C-alpha cells in the first residue's frame, strides 16, 4: 500500500447550486429544426451538489470517499493542474476489478487490473530550484498489479503542466456513467475566465471514447497532486501543498429536458419537464412561447406509506408429515380427496422431507402463492409412473 | 384451491399487522390488497355476510377478521391539477389552480 | 353507466382487477393479460368520444 | 334572492363517479 | 469464442460493394437498409454522430 498524510485540516466545505450545466448528447443522431423529448440521465438545474475546494497559498486538502450511482457529473476548475486521475471500485483492496485512469505527465495510463490503494491515495510532484518546470517524481498510486483485463497506452506527448494562479484559466468537465459494459466519458474543454464560482454559461459535452468492459463500481475517490519546493522539506508530514483548484461533484438523476436543434445541430436551450410549472408549460405544449389562456397538465395523485395486513390468527400447522411422503397412496381411479383446512399452509417447509423433482404451477404463479389467502384446498393423491407426468396439463388429450 | 369465493380459514405463513384507521395505507382482508382510507360506517349490515359491492362492482364494505367491526373504503385520490399563465411574454408568475 | 360495466368486464381473461391479477400471477406471466385489459379499454374509450 | 321569476323558477322544477374517471 | 457482459464489438467477416447515385435502387449503409437515390447535400453532421 502507499503512504499518507500527517494533520490534515479539513475545512466544513459549503453548497452551492447549478446554472444550467450537466447538458450533453444523449444518442448519436443529427438532429436539427425539431423540438421533442428525451429520457435519460442529466442533472437538474437548481440542484444542491457540495463545492470542494484545495486553494493553499491553512492544509485544504479533502478527498473522502464517495458512492458511485447511476451518473456522476464532475466540473474541476483547474487553474494550475492540480486534479490528476481517479479510481473507480468496490472495496479497492485487489479483490476487484477496478478502473485506473491516471492523468500522468508523460502519457495516459488506462489499465484496469486489480490495484492495491492506500488509506489516500494521491500524486507527488518536485519543484526544482534551476528547473521552472513541473515534472512529476513521487507515484504513490498502486504497489502491483497481477491479474488485468484492459490495458491502453496513449501517444507519447510533451506537457509541461501549468503554473497560473489567481483566476481559473481552464474548465475540464467529465461525467462518467455506468451503463452495462458501456463506460461513457463526457469530456469538453471551455476556457473560461473568472474568479471563482460556477459559470452561468450552456455548453453540451461531447463523448471521449467508451470503454467495453464489464468492472463493478461502487465508490470512487478524486486524486489530486501535491506540490514540494525546495523550501519545504519534502516529506509526508508538513512538507507538502496542496495547490490552488476547486472541482464540482454531482449526481445525475433521471429527467427529461427540452432540447432545441438550431440549423448546426447543436443543444443551446434546455428546458426541465418536471420542476417549475411555467417551465412545464414549455415542454408539454413543445414550444418555448407561452400563450395566455388555460392548459391541463397531470391530476393529482396521493402515494401510499404502510401497508397494514389483516389476516385471521391461525396457530396450527397441517400435517404435512402423512400428505407428502408416507408410505401409500391411491390408484390413478381411485383416488382419494383430502380436506386441509383450519390450518397454515406453506410450501418453504416442503423441502425438508422427499425434495421435489417437478414443480410446475398451472394457472397460478409458484411465487405468488402465499400472497392471496389459501381456501378449500384439495389433494389429488396418485401414484403413477414417469411416462404419464407429460399428459397432466390444463388442456392435453 | 380456490381464489376469493368463500371466507378466509387458512391463507400462509404470513403474520398480522396493527389496524391503523383513518390512513390511505395499503389494506388486505381476506387476501384482497386494496388502497384506500378505512373511515367509519353508519349503516346496516347484515350478520352472514363478508364483502360488499355498490352499484358500480367495487369494494365499499367488509368486515374485520380480528376486530368484527364494519369499515368503508374510500381511496384518497380524488383531485384534480392545473396550472394558469399569462404567458412567458408578460410575467413569470404562476397559480396552481387545485380542481 | 356504459364505461361502468367495461370496467367490469374481463374481455376474455380471469378477472377485472388489476390488483388481482398481479397478486396470483407473476409480472412475467402476467402480461399477456394485462394487455387484453388495455385493449378492450382502449375500444371502450374510442366509441365513448365517438 | 335569484334573478328569475315565478314561471322561471318552474321550469327547474319540472327537470363517486370521479373515482374512477369520471370528472364534471 | 466467448461473450462477456459487454455487447459484441467485433463483427467479422465483412464485405463491401460498389456505389452507384442518382438512381432509385436499394442501398444498405452502417446497419440500415434504405431505398432512394443518394442525392449530394449540402449540410455537414458531427464527427461522434
Amino acid at each position: 500500500q502507499c503512504v499518507n498524510l500527517t494533520t490534515r485540516t479539513q475545512l466544513p466545505p459549503a453548497y452551492t447550486n447549478s446554472f444550467t450545466r450537466g447538458v450533453y448528447y444523449p444518442d448519436k443522431v443529427f438532429r436539427s429544426s425539431v423540438l421533442h423529448s428525451t429520457q435519460d440521465l442529466f442533472l437538474p438545474f437548481f440542484s444542491n451538489v457540495t463545492w470542494f475546494h484545495a486553494i493553499h497559498v491553512t492544509k485544504r486538502f479533502d478527498n473522502p470517499v464517495l458512492p458511485f450511482n447511476d451518473g456522476v457529473y464532475f466540473a474541476s476548475t483547474e487553474k494550475s493542474n492540480i486534479i490528476r486521475g481517479w479510481i473507480f471500485g468496490t472495496t479497492l483492496d485487489s479483490k476487484t476489478q477496478s478502473l485506473l485512469i491516471v492523468n500522468n505527465a508523460t502519457n495516459v495510463v488506462i489499465k484496469v487490473c486489480e490495484f492495491q490503494f492506500c488509506n489516500d491515495p494521491f500524486l507527488g510532484v518536485y519543484y526544482h530550484k534551476n528547473n521552472k518546470s513541473w515534472m512529476e517524481s513521487e507515484f504513490r498510486v498502486y504497489s502491483s498489479a497481477n491479474n488485468c483485463t484492459f490495458e491502453y497506452v496513449s501517444q507519447p506527448f510533451l506537457m509541461d503542466l501549468e503554473g497560473k494562479q489567481g483566476n481559473f484559466k481552464n474548465l475540464r468537465e467529465f461525467v462518467f456513467k455506468n451503463i452495462d459494459g458501456y463506460f461513457k466519458i463526457y469530456s469538453k474543454h471551455t476556457p473560461i475566465n473568472l474568479v471563482r464560482d460556477l459559470p452561468q454559461g450552456f455548453s453540451a459535452l461531447e463523448p471521449l471514447v467508451d470503454l467495453p468492459i464489464g468492472i463493478n463500481i461502487t465508490r470512487f475517490q478524486t486524486l489530486l497532486a501535491l506540490h514540494r519546493s525546495y523550501l519545504t522539506p519534502g516529506d509526508s508530514s508538513s512538507g507538502w501543498t496542496a495547490g490552488a483548484a476547486a472541482y464540482y461533484v454531482g449526481y445525475l438523476q433521471p429527467r427529461t429536458f427540452l432540447l432545441k436543434y438550431n440549423e448546426n445541430g447543436t443543444i443551446t436551450d434546455a428546458v426541465d419537464c418536471a420542476l417549475d410549472p411555467l417551465s412545464e408549460t414549455k415542454c408539454t405544449l413543445k414550444s418555448f412561447t407561452v400563450e395566455k389562456g388555460i392548459y391541463q397538465t397531470s391530476n393529482f395523485r396521493v402515494q401510499p406509506t404502510e401497508s397494514i395486513v389483516r389476516f385471521p390468527n391461525i396457530t396450527n400447522l397441517c400435517p404435512f408429515g402423512e400428505v407428502f411422503n408416507a408410505t401409500r397412496f391411491a390408484s390413478v381411479y381411485a383416488w382419494n380427496r383430502k380436506r386441509i383446512s383450519n390450518c397454515v399452509a406453506d410450501y418453504s417447509v416442503l423441502y425438508n422431507s422427499a425434495s421435489f423433482s417437478t414443480f410446475k404451477c398451472y394457472g397460478v404463479s409458484p411465487t405468488k402463492l402465499n400472497d392471496l389467502c389459501f381456501t378449500n384446498v384439495y389433494a389429488d393423491s396418485f401414484v403413477i409412473r414417469g411416462d404419464e407426468v407429460r399428459q397432466i396439463a390444463p388442456g392435453q388429450t | 384451491f380456490e381464489l376469493l369465493h368463500a371466507p378466509a380459514t387458512v391463507c400462509g405463513p404470513k403474520k398480522s399487522t396493527n389496524l391503523v384507521k383513518n390512513k390511505c395505507v395499503n389494506f388486505n382482508f381476506n387476501g384482497l390488497t386494496g388502497t384506500g382510507v378505512l373511515t367509519e360506517s353508519n349503516k346496516k349490515f347484515l350478520p352472514f355476510q363478508q364483502f360488499g359491492r355498490d352499484i358500480a362492482d367495487t369494494t365499499d364494505a367488509v368486515r374485520d377478521p380480528q376486530t368484527l367491526e364494519i369499515l368503508d373504503i374510500t381511496p384518497c385520490s380524488f383531485g384534480g391539477v392545473s396550472v394558469i399563465t399569462p404567458g412567458t411574454n408578460t410575467s413569470n408568475q404562476v397559480a396552481v389552480l387545485y380542481q | 353507466n356504459t364505461l361502468v360495466k367495461q370496467l367490469s368486464s374481463n374481455f376474455g381473461a380471469i378477472s377485472s382487477v388489476l390488483n388481482d391479477i398481479l397478486s396470483r400471477l407473476d409480472p412475467p406471466e402476467a402480461e399477456v393479460q394485462i394487455d387484453r385489459l388495455i385493449t378492450g379499454r382502449l375500444q371502450s374509450l374510442q366509441t365513448y368520444v365517438t | 334572492p335569484s334573478k328569475r321569476s315565478f314561471i322561471e323558477d318552474l321550469l327547474f322544477n319540472k327537470v363517486a363517479q370521479k373515482f374512477n374517471g369520471l370528472t364534471v
